């Protein structure tokens, strides 16, 4: 039934439970979806993520600004970035970044730790596929991780335009309590599992329409335990079916209004427009980005 | 005057029997597109495969300057349509082929600007 969907979003009732953390043990762990001929797993994964994002109230202004973290692959190319550029309207600005060098279709690419990335502007959409290789090779008590996740939390709170959205990749071991707490700063949020990678604990934490303040207090340690409980009790069938119908794939250019309102002008009417994906609040100054360079002999 | 010629070096490498550059990013699409060579979005028809442009550019992939004063790339940030019979070597195809400046189709693989004037159709 869910097999023809691009994936499965965590039902809302899980967000209201208080589950104890334990191992994520997937029943469909030893399966694989039928990937279309010559299609890389990451092209399939991002295609399903974008197919799901099309069903949400994303703000899509003219001159949209998108930043993609963890865009490089061991292949030296950017499969996810190519899918995002295919999905996003033609006039959308796309910047990507990764610790390792790679060739990209993005307007600009920054190489180095995301912690070295700076920008004077606000963004309308943040996509992260960052994952630390040590998380895999080294297993230990499953506590909140504080490497690139601390940067992402700070980037959301200072560089995301109100009304903007995020899609941050997490796994059983690659997660952060502060990031779950920030999901409460969006009009709505969920954990989305792509059907092509349902055999993995991977999921995208999606924050839809940033409000700049908490609409709900979320305990990150409890919410990750709730996420694992959902993955352990509701098996997701591996499926690549949604990849064969790309007729309605492009993100519709809504032409969402962009206004440079002050923090004292954010009333209940504004929060209501932000919550419907009908408003983006940020200045529209020249987009400037940079990557710090450590200098030493 | 010395100048590295990566284009002829890749052609000679293929002529010898060298494996073509891999990991060109193939995109999912309807295969009901215009069939033009380089487009802002995948435009493959039933006889083509669409790929992310930067991954099919010899200069982008080898991390070397582009052969033109401005150092501009015609593939990066766009999608390149490659005939299915040549999709095993997209970098080689973009090198050895030219886009018609009139119809936007590849010369010898879509461009019909040189065919006879079809007895006019009502
Ligand atoms: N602190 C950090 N800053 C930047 N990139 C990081 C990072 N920690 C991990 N990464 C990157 O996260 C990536 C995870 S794999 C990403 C795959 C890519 N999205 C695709 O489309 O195929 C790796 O390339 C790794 O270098
Ligand atoms: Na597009
Ligand atoms: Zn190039
Ligand atoms: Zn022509």
């Amino acid at each position: 039934s869910q097999a023809w969907q691009p994936g499965v979003a965590m039902p809302n009732l899980y967000k209201m439970q208080r589950m104890l953390l334990e191992k994520c043990d997937l029943q469909n762990y030893g399966d694989s979806a039928t990937l279309p001929k010559g299609i890389m797993m990451n092209v399939a994964k991002y295609t399903q993520l974008c197919q799901y994002l099309n069903t949400l109230t994303l703000a899509v202004p003219y001159n949209m600004r998108v930043i993609h973290f963890g865009a490089g692959s061991d292949k030296g190319v950017a499969p996810g970035t190519a899918v995002l550029r295919q999905w996003l309207p033609t006039g959308t600005l796309l910047v990507d970044s990764d610790l390792n060098d790679f060739v990209s279709d993005a307007d600009s690419t920054l190489i180095g730790d995301c912690a070295t990335v700076h920008t004077a502007n606000k963004w309308d959409l943040i996509i992260s596929d960052m994952y630390d290789p040590k998380t895999k090779n080294v297993t230990k008590e499953n506590d909140s991780k504080e490497g690139f996740f601390t940067y992402i939390c700070g980037f959301i709170q200072q560089k995301l335009a109100l009304g903007g959205s995020v899609a941050i990749k997490i796994t059983e071991h690659s997660w952060n309590a502060d990031l779950y707490k920030l999901m409460g700063h969006f009009a709505w949020w969920t954990a989305f599992v792509t059907n092509v990678n349902a055999s993995s604990s991977e999921a995208f934490l999606i924050g839809c329409n940033y409000l700049g303040k908490p609409r709900e207090q979320i305990d990150g340690y409890v919410m990750h335990a709730n996420y694992i409980f959902w993955r352990n009790t509701n098996p997701i069938q591996l499926s690549s079916y949604s990849l064969f119908d790309m007729s309605k794939f492009p993100l519709k250019l809504r032409g969402t209004a962009v206004m440079s309102l002050k923090e004292g002008q954010i009333n209940d009417m504004i929060l209501s427009l932000l919550s419907k994906g009908r408003l983006i609040i940020r200045e529209n100054n020249r987009v400037v980005i940079s990557s710090d360079v450590l200098v030493n002999n | 005057a010395f100048a590295v010629d990566a284009a002829k070096a890749y052609k000679d490498y293929l002529a010898s029997g060298g494996q073509p550059i891999t990991n060109c990013v193939k995109m999912l699409c309807t295969h009901t597109g215009t069939g033009q060579a380089i487009t802002v979005t995948p435009e493959a028809n039933m006889d083509q495969e669409s790929f992310g442009g930067a991954s099919c550019c010899l200069y982008c992939r080898c991390h070397i300057d582009h052969p033109n004063p401005k150092g501009f790339c015609d593939l990066k940030g766009k999608y390149v349509q490659i005939p299915t019979t040549c999709a095993n070597d997209p970098v080689g195809f973009t090198l050895k082929n030219t886009v018609c400046t009139v119809c936007g189709m590849w010369k010898g693989y879509g461009c019909s600007c040189d065919q006879l004037r079809e007895p006019m159709l009502q």
